[PDB]
């Protein structure tokens, strides 16, 4: 299908949009072991 | 304004917080970097975020009040081992608890608060040992107190 | 015009490197590569089976600097206008969507085009609609 390459990039385009909703969710707790680590080392 | 402020209670002496303030205290102020330092002292972990919106709203220079509001926000008494270890478990595509050495170098400093080559490389002298990494014990240590 | 090439190049592999160990396999590279608005054939991207962030930069340069791939994504939607108007169908799309995407559940893909056609008109203004996305 002459189709394909443009729903490709679509679907591509909402993957990036679903893996960002699933990182955003987690990094603030990246971001609390950042924290932490850097109270370790001090 | 509270709950923080209970939160402080409970997991800093406050003779303890006021020595150390006045140990780096000149003519009772201290700057917000050194306050970063007291509060990790005082064994507590503020993020930047923490300190650039403490100071967005109070300023750059902490009379004790200020500093014991800013530690009160650093309390983050929702820290807890089971969301810190599903923050590196999201990484562990099978989930069986074990990250490499090359998988806890990136995600530390590419994600969050980037650990500079330095704080990377001191952690993992301590703890990186070997290339695989129990995260969720290292989680436990990172939040001893 | 570039720091921003850079710029989500950066995002869509560190959003892409699933494992985080900071290289792509071959296929999450060429999802990165197309989540920026880049069309791009499965066997078309000239990189190795693992792929750093250097490497990936290095292609994306190379690319953005032989066409705007945006204005090649909008050529794309071409044999398509069926008016030659600048537009096309909005449940074409929907339908063509529902048929060929297997990553996307039906609220993805009504989100999509709710985004895409907001007024309610039956046609997507392509051009327009490409770069609100991207
Ligand atoms: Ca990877
Ligand atoms: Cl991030």
């Amino acid at each position: 299908s002459s189709w394909e390459p443009l729903v490709s990039v679509l679907e591509a385009y909402y993957a990036g949009r679903r893996h960002k909703k699933q990182l955003l969710k987690k990094t603030p707790f990246i971001i609390r072991a950042q924290a932490h680590i850097r109270r370790h080392l001090v | 304004d509270e709950d923080m402020q209970e939160a402080l209670e409970e997991m800093v002496e406050a003779d303890e917080m006021y020595a150390r303030f006045n140990a780096r205290a000149s003519g009772g102020k201290v700057s917000t970097g050194d306050a970063m330092i007291l509060a990790r002292q005082l064994g507590l972990a503020p993020s930047y975020a923490d300190k650039q919106a403490f100071e967005e709203k109070s300023g750059d220079n902490l009379d004790y009040a200020s500093f014991q509001k800013f530690v009160g926000t650093s309390t983050h008494p929702e820290d807890n081992i089971e969301d810190l270890v599903e923050a590196f478990a999201y990484f562990d595509v099978s989930k069986h608890g074990y990250l490499t050495r090359k998988q806890m170098g990136n995600i530390l400093m590419t994600y969050g608060e980037p650990l500079t080559t330095e704080e990377f490389n001191a952690l993992a002298a301590e703890y990186f040992t070997s290339d695989q990494i129990d995260y969720r014990q290292f989680c436990k240590a990172m939040l001893e107190a | 015009h570039m720091s921003s090439v850079e710029q989500k190049a950066r995002e869509a592999f560190k959003l892409f490197d699933r494992n985080g160990d900071g290289e792509l396999t071959h296929q999450e590279a060429v999802l990165a590569v197309r989540s920026c608005g880049i069309p791009l054939r499965i066997q078309e991207l000239d990189l190795p089976e693992q792929v750093t962030y250097p490497q990936f930069r290095q292609w994306m340069m190379n690319r953005v600097a032989r066409s705007d791939p945006l204005e090649d994504l909008i050529k794309l939607f071409a044999p398509f206008d069926r008016k030659n108007d600048g537009t096309i169908s909005t449940e074409e799309l929907a339908q063509v969507m529902k048929t060929l995407c297997s990553s996307m559940t039906e609220e993805d893909i009504d989100h999509l085009i709710k985004q895409a056609d907001p007024n309610n008109s039956g046609n997507i203004k392509y051009a327009e609609f490409v770069h609100q996305c991207f």
